C-alpha cells in the first residue's frame, strides 16, 4: 500500500 | 529543517525517514528540499499577490 | 519524432543520438520528450495568448 501524506489545508 | 539539529520535520520528514511513499501536498519546490528528496514536475502555479 | 521512418529530428535528436550534452532552449516539456530525454524543472512559465 502507497502511503500519501498531506496537511490538513482548504 | 530545524537547524542545530538538522532533522526535518513534517511532510518531508515523514518522506525522508521512510514512513510515507510520497505526498500530493501543497508543498512549494524549495533547494533545501530538492536536495535531501525527490520532487514531480510542479503542477501548480503560484506567486505573491 | 514522425513515424515514417521513427527518426527524431531537431535538438531532441542531438540529444538522443549523442551530438548534445545539454539543450539549453526554447524546448518545451512535454510527455514523448521526457521519456527519451530528461528535463529539469522549468525555468520559465508561459501558456497560449
Ligand atoms: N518570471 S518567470 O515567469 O520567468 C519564472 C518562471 C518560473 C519560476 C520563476 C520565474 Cl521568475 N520558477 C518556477 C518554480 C517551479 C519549479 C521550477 C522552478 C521553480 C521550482 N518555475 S517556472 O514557472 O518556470
Amino acid at each position: 500500500t502507497v502511503v500519501v501524506t498531506t496537511i490538513l489545508e482548504s | 529543517r530545524d537547524a542545530d539539529t538538522k532533522i526535518w520535520n513534517g511532510m518531508v520528514g515523514e518522506l525522508v525517514y521512510g514512513k510515507a511513499d510520497i505526498a500530493i501536498a501543497p508543498l512549494t519546490i524549495t533547494l533545501v528540499r530538492e536536495e535531501v528528496i525527490d520532487f514531480s514536475k510542479p503542477f501548480m502555479s503560484l506567486g505573491i499577490s
